[PDB]
């Protein structure tokens, strides 16, 4: 409470450069754990599509699963476009 | 150990979509979206054969379903798509973002007349 | 093939200066002129005698650190995965034992010349 | 045709390094109380044309105890691969369009150490060898840190094409989201190209020529011509890199005009800054960029890793 | 020796790079992706001994696939023929090899 | 001065404006005035090389519109 | 050095070991060789005495020379099958290759040469681990490639350590030098049982590994290093003296000690394998181990050598510090016998 | 096997053999220690390249780096010895003997 | 055949091998390696894999800077040697030459076996996939992968690292 405030009040008269490094790398391990942003990051990761949707065999039973791009089921990328 | 079964050359004819790559991306969207059926019939055989052979008649449809979907655009207003494809055509990387006011142009004739 | 092209222009018209260098002007050379220089006096030893390095250390450790930027040169595609937890935790894993290490060679004295 | 392009990147280069040292000597006159070459051409515009004569008919010489295939290797490596530093410079196109561009730079720079290297060693010489030595320190100084700050800058540009940057800056020059990089960046790049308040290697009050002491004529015109346009192209790289230039496809001059303005800009500080400063001492300058500009770096770096992904910044390429 | 410390936790510290046939970045295949699940295939759970005489057809595939010995050398006997035939002047290979071709899209 | 300085930095920055400029024009004339194709990745090339084969005369930049389908 | 850095360095040479240990990937195996001699070559220099210097460059270049080639021999298996496990080495080459590599990592004939400088450039605790620590990582890969190893390459190099061993051995007045030889015949013994039993060369590790802990904690408790030293301890410790007699008897390998075990458990398995010739040239072969370890007992504890004025001083003082598992070593390597059934809890 | 293949592994084994054969200076046999990491990185680039293998794409870049380790590693020897001798020559290792 | 563009890299990357084989010195020796990593950077951009040459290239390029200076110090030989300065080193270079024009011979016109396996020719651009997909690098993403999928590596590396520091920290120390 009394020798951590003397010893920043020396180290930022003396290595103003060391405080200044201590600190962005303490905020950057800090904060993405404390971010809502870093789950939407992921979320647009998993969206970018390199590769190819290969179709599936429709078996019948496969109410989620679209039969055409524009129909309604399926994952939908509304969030984004909005962000 | 065998002989490698190949198609005659005959069964590999078909009647070829000459557009060129920007043409093609300037048609890609309503592409995707009006010949839809017959391009997945012939990936889920694609990747459930693993063997072209297995699956000329399939792209031979795919061929076919372009063409249709190209006779139309030409039908209907080959003027706006041109404009549209041949801004496309003068970025490097055939950029969407440089050509929004002739995309406009090409959607709003695509959606009344078809 | 291109790069091959300009690397080939680039060495060919530094080598046809240095040609036209030598060849162009009158050259009188004599021992006095070739000697070596050093201030107007002979020079006491040779030029190829041991000459210290005081940040020896430092240059070892230069090794090192060298290598850890091709680990981390890499980053820019590594950002693109789905684990983004598991890379962001691995990235700074990396730059907190590289930082560990030039704190433990800048206490122990590592970072000072030989006097 | 292609090689038409060559040549048109190689002979303008050449006349902006000539007429670069009469600028350099007009702005050092005029911010010294005088004026500098004015007698030689009208303002000074035939001097350097009248230093280049000059140079390459006076006499080469080859020192007694020197190397020879090492002493003649040296200034051709140099000027080989100042010339060679420019080709994937987008203006707003590249001769040479690159996945890595940034890499290749980072590579090349790192072999032009070597000119230096090889000349101070061949020369056999005292002097010569001295300023050698001076240059090793100097990259083992500079290189680790100039490394690190390239890459955390070009996290915001999803990869190390240099014409991507362009894009990445349509809206806001990439020097207000990092000028804490951009500041040790400067300072790097006037390490890295053996400038002052850094040029220990040539060390002229110290050292007397340093490592090309021993050069005359045409060989030491080729070393000069390579330091200036290693200044120009650095310059160049940075304001590609830290103020980019707005392109638009059916007028690409005005990004041309725009950047080479920025570049004049950036070198005319350089001159600016020589004229100013002491000369540091060497290892004072290995202190600094060990002891301050690394932990600021390697703190930035993991900053700009995380931001990113904090705030669902990240850039678009693979 | 071994100590199977990844079987026991189920850990995986280093399997997943393996084989080529493992769940690459971005389901990007390796160049014998089939050969080598084939051979993997066959012989799990028989054991070394009779994998080595019992799977020596699917390994001398995957083998074939991964150095193509047997494709080089069907190549060269072809093109020595054809170089033979050529010399003494009885084969004028067709337009299409000599890049009078129409192409196709 | 001081303005005496600005006819250097005139002829410098003319001889700067040279590669930029002519690395556009030079593209333009070998690329049909279209720009330069850029290929980063395999797919793009693809395309580059599709072009040619459809293109009848062995250019890329040649391009074929809808006068080609009858 | 500090003691924390000596602890962290030491636990980087074990955590390299385990690694070797628990992989099956050669990458991570290779990576685990690195490990081990980067923190290796500082413990060697612990004490600086130039001799020490010596010593790690020469383990140094020999170490980095066989990891070298043992990243070719992974490359050259990888480039004829797609693999990277740990498994029968699909190319022969590659699996001469790997042989030669693991034979200069352990050793063996005629890789031998640098054993006996770089123990006895170092201190006794640094040999103590160098001559057992050491050894576990090459012989745990060795076990697992044994199934494709070349009997006829492997064995020969098995009698050439065994026969090197006992006759440089014959010739050393340092105690160092001597344990190293020792030991270049016992890595013969363990290779040549190799590509018939696994279980029979890790039998011969540990009982070759509890006996090397006791003879080297015995020569750390009496601070000697030759001969003429070692003959001193009668007159201070006669225990210790007593205990080392026995010890050498049993690396010996005479009946009824714990030495005899391996040789026993080796010659029986290879004459199941119909290998006659050589167990009977390897038992005849182990006579000149048996021979040096018998002068050593004659100068130490079986006769009295002189002593001097001043060990009247030492009679004052005891042993400060104790070693706690010197007892345990001593009665493992020595009354053992008995027990050698338990050897099936090994496979 | 191609030829480039072939060349990469002359290579190797001409820097094994130079490492081999000593002449005086300790360094020149760093630098063969230094020619054999290079092959292998070059000889295992290659073939993961060839066969796209893409998940070992990133063993080269391993192999670099216990490179450093070991010739940072050497060139600190490399020191002391020279400390002591004012001289790199492998001639005055020659203490301790067999 | 096709230019042999890439038989010549190999063949320029063996000279510089034989080049700093020699054992000249080593500033000589040097520059040598200096050319083979260069020339096998060039190799490997001729295969796809451009990161991966660029940065040995640059990796071999800064170890040869310390070389360098290692060398103006603790092995400088007031004579230093050259190719020709030495019969040794001369002879070495010459058999290194004649070997290695030796097996390119008995190699390139016939397809001998010299200890693994045979050799044809054909140019190395016969073993090509012919794989036509992607809007990324594949070598790229395989070495991105190494911060999801080698996170064992990872660990094992930066460890090795921090020990290399204190380990080179304490073999200097002396006393
Ligand atoms: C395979 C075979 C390769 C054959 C190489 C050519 C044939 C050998 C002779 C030519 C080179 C030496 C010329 C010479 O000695 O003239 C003496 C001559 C008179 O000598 P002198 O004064 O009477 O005697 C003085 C003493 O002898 C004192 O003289 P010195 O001590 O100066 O002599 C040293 C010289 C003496 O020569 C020798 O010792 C024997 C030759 C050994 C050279 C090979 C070593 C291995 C190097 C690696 C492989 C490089 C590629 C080679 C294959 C290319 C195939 C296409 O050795 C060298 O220094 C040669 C170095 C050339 C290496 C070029 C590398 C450039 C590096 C760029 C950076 C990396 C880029 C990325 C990659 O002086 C001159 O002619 C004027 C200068 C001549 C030098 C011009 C530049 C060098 C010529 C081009 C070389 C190749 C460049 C590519
Ligand atoms: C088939 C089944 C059977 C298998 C058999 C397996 C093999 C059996 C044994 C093989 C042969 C063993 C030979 C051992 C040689 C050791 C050399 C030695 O220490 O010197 C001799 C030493 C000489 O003493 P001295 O000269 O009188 O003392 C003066 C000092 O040296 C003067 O020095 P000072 O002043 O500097 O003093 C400092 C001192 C005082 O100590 C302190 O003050 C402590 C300070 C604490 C500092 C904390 C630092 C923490 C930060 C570092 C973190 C490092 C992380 C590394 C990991 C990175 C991973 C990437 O520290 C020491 O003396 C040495 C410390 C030892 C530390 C041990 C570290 C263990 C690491 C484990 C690695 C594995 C981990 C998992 C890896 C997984 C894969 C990745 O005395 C002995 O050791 C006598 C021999 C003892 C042998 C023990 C008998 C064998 C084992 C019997 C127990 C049961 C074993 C089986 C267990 C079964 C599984 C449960
Ligand atoms: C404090 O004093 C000092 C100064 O202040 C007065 C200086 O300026 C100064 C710098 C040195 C100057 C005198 C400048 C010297 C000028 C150059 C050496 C001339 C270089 C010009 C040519 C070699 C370039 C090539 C010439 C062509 C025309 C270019 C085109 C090429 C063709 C192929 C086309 C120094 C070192 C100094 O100490
Ligand atoms: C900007 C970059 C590109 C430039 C583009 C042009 C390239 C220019 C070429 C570079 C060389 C410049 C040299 C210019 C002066 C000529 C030097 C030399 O070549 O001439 C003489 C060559 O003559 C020799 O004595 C040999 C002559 C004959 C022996 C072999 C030649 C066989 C050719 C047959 C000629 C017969 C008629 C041929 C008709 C085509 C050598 O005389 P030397 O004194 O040492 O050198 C000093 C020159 N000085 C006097 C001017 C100072
Ligand atoms: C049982 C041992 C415990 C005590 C002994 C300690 C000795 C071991 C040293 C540290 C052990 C950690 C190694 C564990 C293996 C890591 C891999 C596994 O745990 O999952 C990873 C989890 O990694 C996470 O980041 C957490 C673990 C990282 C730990 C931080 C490093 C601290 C290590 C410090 C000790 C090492 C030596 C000293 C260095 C200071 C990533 O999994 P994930 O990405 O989901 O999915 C991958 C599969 N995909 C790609 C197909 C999708
Ligand atoms: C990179 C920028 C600059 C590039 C270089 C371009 C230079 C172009 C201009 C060159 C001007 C002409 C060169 C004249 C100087 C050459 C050396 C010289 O002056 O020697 C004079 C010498 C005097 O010697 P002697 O009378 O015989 O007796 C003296 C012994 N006691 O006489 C000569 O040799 C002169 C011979 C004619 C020179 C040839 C000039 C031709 C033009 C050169 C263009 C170069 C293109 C390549
Ligand atoms: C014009 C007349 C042509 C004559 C050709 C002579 C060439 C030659 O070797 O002669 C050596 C000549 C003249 O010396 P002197 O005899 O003392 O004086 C002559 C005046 N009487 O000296 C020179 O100028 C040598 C010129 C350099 C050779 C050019 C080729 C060098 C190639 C370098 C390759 C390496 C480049 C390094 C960078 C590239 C890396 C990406
Ligand atoms: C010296 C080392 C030079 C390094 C050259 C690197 C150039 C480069 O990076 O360009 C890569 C370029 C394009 O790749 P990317 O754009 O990244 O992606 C492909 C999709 N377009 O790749 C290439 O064109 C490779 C072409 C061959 C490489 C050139 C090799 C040159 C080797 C120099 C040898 C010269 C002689 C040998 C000794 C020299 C001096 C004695
Ligand atoms: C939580 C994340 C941690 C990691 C992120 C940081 C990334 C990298 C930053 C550190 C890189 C390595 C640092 C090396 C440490 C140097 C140690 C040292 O030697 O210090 C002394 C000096 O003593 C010091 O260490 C300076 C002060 C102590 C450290 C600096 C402050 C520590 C943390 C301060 C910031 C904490 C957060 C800010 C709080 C804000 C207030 C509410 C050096 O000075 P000399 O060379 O001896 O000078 C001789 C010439 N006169």
């Amino acid at each position: 409470a009394g020798r951590i405030a003397s010893f920043l009040k020396n180290a930022w008269a003396k290595e103003p450069v060391l405080v200044a490094s201590f600190a962005i790398g303490g905020l950057a391990i800090i904060l993405p754990s404390l971010s809502p942003y870093t789950n939407y990051a992921i979320r647009i990761n998993r969206a970018t599509p390199y590769n190819y949707p290969v179709p599936l065999r429709d078996d019948g039973n496969m109410p989620d699963v679209p039969s055409h791009p524009q129909d309604p089921q399926g994952p939908s990328l509304e969030w984004l476009k909005n962000l | 150990p065998g002989i490698v079964e190949l198609p005659t050359l005959e069964d590999l004819k078909v009647q070829e979509v000459k557009v060129s790559s920007s043409v093609l991306k300037a048609a890609a969207h309503h592409y995707g979206a009006q010949c839809d059926k017959p391009n997945k019939e012939f990936m889920l055989c694609r990747w459930e054969e693993k063997d072209p052979r297995r699956c000329l008649e399939e792209g031979k449809l795919v061929n076919q379903c372009a063409l249709d979907f190209f006779r139309q655009i030409k039908r209907h207003c080959a003027e706006p798509f041109t404009e549209y494809w041949t801004c496309i055509d003068y970025s490097g990387l055939q950029l969407f973002r440089h050509c929004r006011k002739q995309q406009a142009k090409f959607d709003e004739c695509v959606l009344d007349k078809l | 093939m291109n790069i091959m092209l300009t690397l080939l222009t680039n060495v060919t018209l530094a080598s046809l200066l240095v040609l036209i260098a030598f060849w162009l002007p009158q050259l009188n050379a004599y021992s006095e002129k070739t000697s070596p220089y050093e201030c107007g006096f002979d020079p006491m030893g040779s030029a190829r005698l041991p000459f210290s390095m005081k940040f020896f250390l430092v240059a070892i450790t230069f090794l090192l650190f060298d290598l850890e930027i091709a680990l981390l040169l890499p980053l820019p595609w590594a950002s693109q995965t789905n684990n983004l937890k598991t890379m962001l935790t691995m990235a700074l894993f990396l730059l907190i034992l590289l930082a560990a290490s030039l704190a433990y060679e800048w206490t122990q004295k590592g970072l000072e010349w030989a006097e | 045709m292609f090689m038409i392009n060559i040549l048109s990147l190689i002979i303008p280069i050449l006349l902006a390094v000539a007429f670069l040292t009469l600028v350099e000597r007009k702005v050092l006159g005029y911010m010294q109380l005088r004026k500098g070459p004015n007698v030689v051409g009208p303002y000074g515009l035939l001097q350097p044309i009248a230093d280049a004569l000059k140079l390459f008919t006076k006499e080469p010489l080859r020192p007694a105890t020197s190397s020879i295939s090492m002493f003649i290797i040296a200034p051709i490596l140099a000027l080989s691969l100042a010339l060679t530093m420019w080709v994937p410079l987008p203006m707003p196109y590249p001769l040479i369009n690159m996945n890595l561009g940034v890499l290749f730079m980072l590579a090349m720079s790192s072999l032009a150490v070597y000119s230096i290297l090889w000349s101070g060693w061949a020369s056999n010489s005292k002097y010569a060898l001295i300023g050698a030595l001076r240059a090793v320190a100097q990259t083992i100084s500079y290189e680790v840190t100039l490394a690190i700050i390239l890459l955390s800058v070009l996290l915001m540009n999803g990869s190390y094409t240099l014409s991507t940057l362009i894009t990445t800056q349509e809206h806001i020059w990439m020097i207000f989201t990092s000028w804490p990089l951009a500041m040790m960046w400067f300072i790097s790049t006037l390490a890295e190209t053996n400038r002052a308040p850094f040029d220990l290697t040539e060390g002229e009050s110290e050292l007397v020529s340093g490592f090309n002491v021993e050069y005359a004529a045409g060989p030491f015109a080729m070393f000069f011509m390579a330091e200036y346009a290693n200044i120009i192209m650095m310059n160049a790289f940075t304001a590609i890199l830290f103020l980019g230039a707005s392109h638009d496809p059916h007028t690409p001059e005005l990004y041309t005009i725009n950047f080479v303005l920025k570049t004049l800009a950036l070198t005319i500080t350089f001159l600016w800054i020589r004229a100013s400063y002491p000369r540091f001492r060497y290892d004072q300058l290995m202190h600094l960029l060990w002891k301050s500009f690394l932990p600021l770096t390697l703190a930035l770096c993991m900053w700009h890793i995380s931001l990113p992904i904090m705030t669902a910044s990240i850039p678009p390429q693979s | 020796p071994f100590f199977d410390v990844q079987k026991r936790l189920g850990l995986d510290l280093d399997r997943w790079m393996t084989i080529q046939s493992a769940e690459q970045p971005h389901k990007i295949p390796g160049r014998c992706h089939a050969f080598e699940k084939e051979w993997i295939e066959c012989a799990h759970g028989i054991g070394g001994i009779r994998a080595e005489k019992e799977c020596k057809i699917e390994f001398d595939d995957f083998v074939e696939c991964l150095l193509r010995q047997k494709t080089m050398k069907r190549l060269s006997a072809i093109k020595r023929q054809r170089d033979k035939l050529i010399k003494e002047g009885k084969y004028t290979p067709p337009p299409h090899h000599l890049g009078k071709e129409d192409p196709r899209p | 001065m001081w303005f005496e300085i600005l006819p250097g930095i005139a002829v410098m920055a003319a001889c700067l404006f040279i590669p930029g400029m002519a690395t556009a024009h030079i593209h333009k004339f070998t690329n049909g005035g279209k720009e330069k194709r850029v290929a980063h990745f395999s797919y793009q090339w693809n395309l580059m090389e599709r072009d040619r084969r459809i293109s009848g005369v062995n250019r890329y930049h040649v391009t074929k519109g809808l006068e080609n389908i009858d | 050095m500090n003691p924390i850095i000596y602890t962290t360095l030491i636990m980087t040479v074990m955590s390299g070991t385990m690694l070797v240990m628990i992989s099956s990937h050669w990458l991570l195996i290779w990576i685990g060789f690195e490990m081990n001699l980067l923190a290796m070559i500082p413990v060697l220099m612990k004490n600086f005495n130039p001799r020490a210097t010596e010593a790690a460059t020469k383990y140094f270049l020999t170490q980095a020379t066989a990891s070298m080639m043992l990243m070719m021999a992974i490359i050259i298996n990888l480039l004829y099958s797609g693999q990277w496990t740990i498994t029968k080495m699909f190319n022969p080459v590659a699996m001469t290759m790997m042989t030669m590599a693991l034979a200069m990592k352990l050793g063996l004939s005629p890789f031998h040469f640098w054993v006996p400088e770089v123990t006895q450039g170092i201190s006794l605790q640094a040999g103590l681990l160098l001559l057992t620590w050491q050894k576990l990582a090459p012989l745990s890969v060795l076990c697992q490639i044994s199934q494709s190893i070349n009997p006829n390459l492997m064995l020969t190099m098995a009698m050439l350590s065994i026969l090197i061993g006992g006759w440089g051995g014959l010739n050393q007045t340092q105690l160092r030098k001597i344990m190293a030889y020792s030991s270049i015949a016992h890595m013969g013994w363990m290779t040549a049982v190799l590509p018939y039993n696994t279980t029979m060369t890790i039998l011969n590790l540990l009982i070759y590994i509890t006996m090397t802990l006791a003879m080297f904690m015995l020569l750390i408790h009496s601070s000697a290093t030759t001969t003429l030293s070692l003959s001193h301890t009668w007159n201070k410790m006669p225990v210790i003296t007593s205990l080392m007699m026995v010890t050498l008897l049993s690396m010996g390998g005479l009946p009824p000690l714990s030495g005899f075990m391996p040789k026993w458990m080796i010659i029986q398995e290879m004459t199941k394998n119909e290998s006659i010739i050589m167990p009977t040239l390897m038992a005849m072969t182990a006579l000149l181990n048996l021979y040096f370890y018998m002068r050593l007992a004659y100068s130490s504890s079986l006769t009295m050598f002189p002593s001097t004025n001043n060990m009247k001083m030492k009679w004052q003082f005891e042993h400060t510090k104790q070693m706690k598992l010197l007892p345990t070593m001593i009665v493992l390597s020595t009354l053992v016998l008995p027990m050698t059934p338990a050897l099936s809890s090994l496979n | 096997m191609p030829l480039v293949y072939m060349n990469i592994i002359m290579a190797f084994a001409i820097a094994l053999a130079g490492l081999l054969m000593y002449r005086s200076h300790l360094m020149s046999s760093l630098l063969c220690l230094e020619g054999m990491m290079l092959s292998l990185f070059i000889m295992s680039t290659l073939i993961i390249l060839n066969t796209h293998f893409t998940l070992a794409n990133m063993m080269p870049i391993i192999l670099l780096v216990f490179a450093a380790c070991e010739a940072a590693l050497g060139l600190s020897l490399l020191v002391m010895v020279s400390n002591t001798y004012g001289t790199d020559y492998v001639q005055n290792l020659n203490l301790l003997q067999c | 055949m096709t230019m042999y563009i890439a038989f010549i890299l190999s063949t320029i990357f063996v000279i510089g091998f034989v080049g700093f084989s020699s054992k000249p010195s080593p500033i000589y020796g040097g520059l040598g390696l200096i050319v083979s990593g260069g020339v096998g950077c060039g190799i490997v951009l001729n295969f796809g894999g451009s990161f991966l040459g660029l940065m040995v290239f640059l990796i071999y390029l800064g170890g040869m800077l310390v070389v360098f200076g290692y060398t103006t110090a603790m092995a400088t030989e007031m004579y230093p040697e050259v190719w020709v300065s030495n019969k040794t080193v001369f002879g070495a270079f010459v058999s290194g030459l004649m070997m290695e024009f030796c097996m390119v011979y008995y190699a390139l016109k016939e397809e001998e076996v010299e200890i693994i396996f045979k050799f044809n020719g054909l140019g190395d651009w016969v073993i090509y996939d012919t794989g036509d997909s992607g809007f990324f690098s594949e070598e790229a993403m395989g070495i991105a992968a190494l911060y999801s999928y080698g996170t064992w590596l990872v660990i094992v590396t930066g460890w090795s690292l921090l020990i290399g520091v204190v380990v080179i920290m304490e073999i200097t120390r002396g006393n």
